[PDB]
């Protein structure tokens, strides 16, 4: 069971301290309550030819509760993040989920010299999906994604993955509105399979933000 | 084996960064915006990386050929973040004496200087997942903190009656690098020196 | 004064010398150094992270159906499912991992591979597959009697639906242009078996990283980047 | 003698250096440090007075 | 009189290993793969040996002729193995960074670079009796980890009116000189540079 | 009495240690009692007019036996060699053999510029023969050959010669298919000689690998 | 700085000297010494054969 | 197989030790092996 705050998530079916750190205060106003828990977002209909999604932090979490007023609210943030997927199949389902957690994902059109918009990236609750998963969406390769911190959710063996992300900057605090520092990436590498049915297997992300800072009230 | 797989001793490498041939008789200087974007095979080398920390050590080589070689004296003033880049060769600009400019010649070693690390954070985003501008015109993956500076090169001496060409060859060599958050190895070719588009 | 005579290699510009210059802004502290994680001090803890194969080595395989392989009714008792020629430097299965692109810009790399096969199917499928480690020298097994001989290790999928393939020493570029080092082959032992619900079609996804005595040297330029938009910006 | 050789960098006159260079006028003492009041060792001492 | 013929003592000598002009207006450069069977002379000291272990301490010595003397900027890239050589006096390898170039002048000091052991086994096979190549076409007598790699000198400088032969000597001098299994004299005059084909 | 594994020789008339060095292992299978045995090669008729027999090795070995397996299953190997040539004359025949093993004997042809192939150096059992023995087939000479490992067999004094050869390579493991690095040279200096007979004094050359190592099994 | 001169002989290129060169690729491990057998380190060793 | 080159010039005689047979183990004794000699020289 994963408890945070008032949310409470009673998960039934393993921590990846992201490059192993586990999230700390800056040695502010410190919401420990208020904010430190699981903004569990929609679950995303997996179908067999989905190409992948990607919710940008804190972008997902801008417009959402105590964090998201907090955000548009305050001006700086220091925060890390707790990302719950759980990819909920039966035994009778077959995949793989590359829930990777890409920091600093600077993304990249397709065929185009023009840089992605605003509209392009800050997308929020509704996450966004991969145009070509293979190259992670920034020329990079999907084959070697596992660099960044991650989990797979195969569903042979788990359904589930469980990421702790700690403060991904070089700043110490930075923008909420303008900077994202990670992406939860959800690639399917294996994509679902069943003969009987075209079925779905909805991911339901679920992202607490732990040891919230901010500074700058207006 | 493994001490040449150092991050240090992987990325310290006087790689050119910057050629421009200017004439003589950008008007008649040229000013290079201090990026690690310019070639491709330096870039695809410090894309592995999200944060690094880097003093570069800016070596600038200047040739020259005419149309009796003369001996020049050349100027490599850095502007750095902020303060103002000359737009002339004889501004005032180039007499500022805030900016760290170097005064060498032709026929000298060429000159050095190591530019400190200057990100107003505590690294480098390489890439930035953000946007700089406040507003929506903003461009997006332009860390406002990541400039450099700007190395603007001109020719000290005046007008001379022969017309020649001056070509500067700008070698940079990250110092003291710390690194972190690896990265894939970008395997499409790039579309622009501004962003990560694929094609 | 001190009586000096100029060496030969003086006023030279070698560009790979670690002198140090003069500072072009002294008395300017920088940023002080702020714990950020994830430090790389050494590549090799780039290499040492497993990273997709593209284990799917044929035609017309676009994009993220190279990274798996299908088995289903299609393929027969002990017909074939790939080989992996263990060249990271030529164009292959191990081209686009991160041992495969990191060790381009290196000429000479010797040390213990690791593959590591994730089978993706559904929990009630059972069947067995057969690793085939094969070394540098011969021929490639064609056969699954052939590829009996050979290391291996044969790999049904109930409990344990990942194997670790520890592929041994190499010593890479010591042999020749590196042509062939070798080979991995998974050919069908017994059959994939899935019920009336589950898919017929499994896919196996295949990892690789280098172990700890992966060793690495005499760096060189990456042959993959080669030719940009606004490129002159700098200069404006 | 001792075996020498030029650096890239040499001959330069940077202007942000700090070497210690031959004086002018070696052998003459300057008017004596008097206590003037009032030394500013720092700049932000005067940016600290409102 | 003991210590003169030792093989530090013997071998240790900065010998003329390469000469070719080249023309300025191979196009325009050379390169030179870096052997010991260059000249006669310096190979039968080295083919007395079997097995040598040497740093080769490669000083670059530019003249110039016309047809004033222009003070030009030269490159001297040493190209190791696996790493790709120019073939033009323009290409972009002359830019890649890993290699490592060095920059002088021909009103220098004559440039010098001590090429480290780079042998992958431990010794350089001097004579190796056997074949490179995993067919019956791979030639004899060639370790494929014989290869000190290639030197590769060009003029940095752009095209100049003057029409002008550059004469460039290459001097080796190995160093730190371990050497195995001492062989024969030879006594019959060398045939190629490749083989020790006898007449 | 030279027994190594299941061959013997019962020698009934002084070891030469090459260089000084008794193989010993690297400090990969190591065939103890299957191939280090005496693959003793086949006699060679020496007349009068012999020039001299050459032997590359493990060229002469990569045919015969478990060692001969060995090589044409494995991939390198690392292993001395022990010659015992044995030249079994009466007390009427006169003769001097240098029994030279020369380490990484690159031949030459003779008057031309192309290099031997592999016929005319990968021999095997049957061996070579010296087209110009005075020169010893490179270009060198003879008379300065006993710079190498070597012993005499000199029919007044002796009829055997046994030269104990070390791992010699700048690798620590080489390829026996490709790579040869020791020639047993057998060159008669003093032609045989006899009144009576145009005489024939074969020369037996017995080559054991001494503590065989492999490594690469296809 | 330290004040120097230019000796005679200086920016010469002697050919039997032996100074300490700026090597071409610096944290470059060549290959460690292994014990290859006849190691010849004096010329006398190889005269002193009959 | 199992074997001893044998020269003739001090040691005119040689003990070759047959190994372990057990004899009329394996059938009608039909064939438990030879003994060969070639010439060598």
């Amino acid at each position: 069971q994963l408890k945070l705050g008032n949310s409470a998530i009673v998960t039934q079916e393993n921590y990846c301290c992201a490059y192993g750190e586990w999230p700390n205060y800056l040695p502010p106003t410190q919401p420990e309550t208020a904010t430190d828990r699981f903004y569990t977002l929609k679950s995303v209909k997996w179908e067999t030819g989905s190409t992948g999604w990607w919710w940008k932090l804190p972008d997902a979490l801008n417009n959402i509760g105590m964090f998201g007023q907090n955000v548009q609210h305050h001006y700086l943030y220091r925060s890390g993040f707790l990302i719950h997927v759980q990819c909920n199949a039966t035994k009778f389902h077959q995949g793989a989920l590359l829930v990777v957690a890409i920091p600093e994902h600077q993304r990249g059109a397709h065929n185009t010299n023009t840089s992605p918009g605003f509209d392009d990236i800050m997308k929020g609750e509704e996450g966004g999906t991969f145009n070509h998963p293979y190259v992670l969406d920034d020329g990079t390769s999907l084959a070697c994604a596992t660099i960044f911190p991650h989990q797979w959710i195969n569903l042979r063996t788990n359904n589930s993955a469980t990421i702790v992300l700690p403060w991904m900057n070089a700043a110490p605090m930075d923008f909420p509105l303008r900077h994202n520092q990670w992406t939860l990436a959800i690639i399917p590498v294996v994509p679902l399979g069943t003969r009987t049915t075209s079925s779905m297997v909805p991911i339901t992300v679920s992202i607490a933000p732990m040891c919230c800072e901010f500074n700058g009230l207006r | 084996g493994v001490s040449e797989t150092l991050v240090e001793n992987f990325l310290s490498r006087a790689a050119l960064v910057s050629k421009r041939s200017f004439e003589y008789k950008d008007k008649n200087f040229f000013k290079w915006t201090i990026n690690t974007r310019s070639f491709v095979q330096l870039r695809r080398k410090l894309e592995l990386f999200t944060y690094l920390r880097f003093d570069a050590e800016i070596t600038i080589l200047t040739t020259v050929a005419v149309n009796g070689l003369p001996d020049l004296t050349l100027q490599a003033m850095f502007v750095p973040t902020g303060a103002l880049t000359p737009e002339k060769q004889d501004s005032f600009h180039w007499q500022s004496g805030s900016n760290a400019s170097v005064f060498f010649k032709i026929s000298d070693p060429p000159a050095r200087i190591t530019i400190p690390f200057m990100c107003i954070n505590s690294a480098y985003s390489v890439f930035y997942d953000g946007f700089a501008g406040f507003e929506k015109n903003g461009l997006y993956g332009i860390n406002p903190a990541d400039t450099i500076g700007n190395l603007c090169v001109r020719i000290v001496n005046e007008h001379q009656p022969v017309g020649f060409t001056v070509t500067v060859r700008v070698y940079m060599k990250p110092k003291h690098i710390k690194a972190w958050a690896p990265r894939p190895p970008r395997t499409l070719p790039y579309m622009s020196i501004a962003n990560a588009n694929y094609k | 004064g001190v009586p000096t005579y100029l060496l030969p290699g003086s006023g030279q510009f070698l560009t790979t010398d670690d002198h140090s210059s003069a500072p072009a802004l002294p008395c300017f502290n920088p940023t002080p150094e702020m714990h950020i994680p994830g430090q790389v001090r050494n590549m090799l803890e780039v290499v040492q992270v497993e990273s997709m194969m593209e284990i799917n080595n044929t035609e017309s395989a676009v994009g993220m159906e190279r990274l798996k392989v299908d088995i289903s009714a299609l393929t027969d008792v002990d017909q074939l499912l790939f080989n992996i020629p263990l060249d990271i430097q030529l164009d292959g299965p191990l081209r686009n991992t991160l041992v495969g692109n990191i060790s381009r810009y290196y000429t000479h790399w010797s040390g213990s591979l690791e593959m590591t096969f994730m089978f993706c199917g559904s929990f009630m499928a059972a069947g067995k597959l057969i690793l085939c480690y094969t070394p540098p020298g011969g021929s490639c097994p064609t056969t699954r009697e052939t590829a009996m001989l050979g290391t291996h290790i044969v790999w049904d999928f109930g409990l344990q639906s990942s194997v670790t393939l520890i592929i041994p020493w190499i010593s890479g570029s010591h042999y020749r242009t590196n042509a062939n080092v070798g080979y991995v082959t998974c050919f069908m032992q017994t059959n994939l078996i899935v019920p009336s619900e589950s898919s017929d079609t499994c896919s196996l996804i295949g990892f690789i990283a280098a172990k700890d005595d992966f060793s690495l040297r005499l760096m060189r330029d990456s042959p993959d980047i080669g030719q940009l938009h606004a490129a002159e910006a700098a200069y404006q």
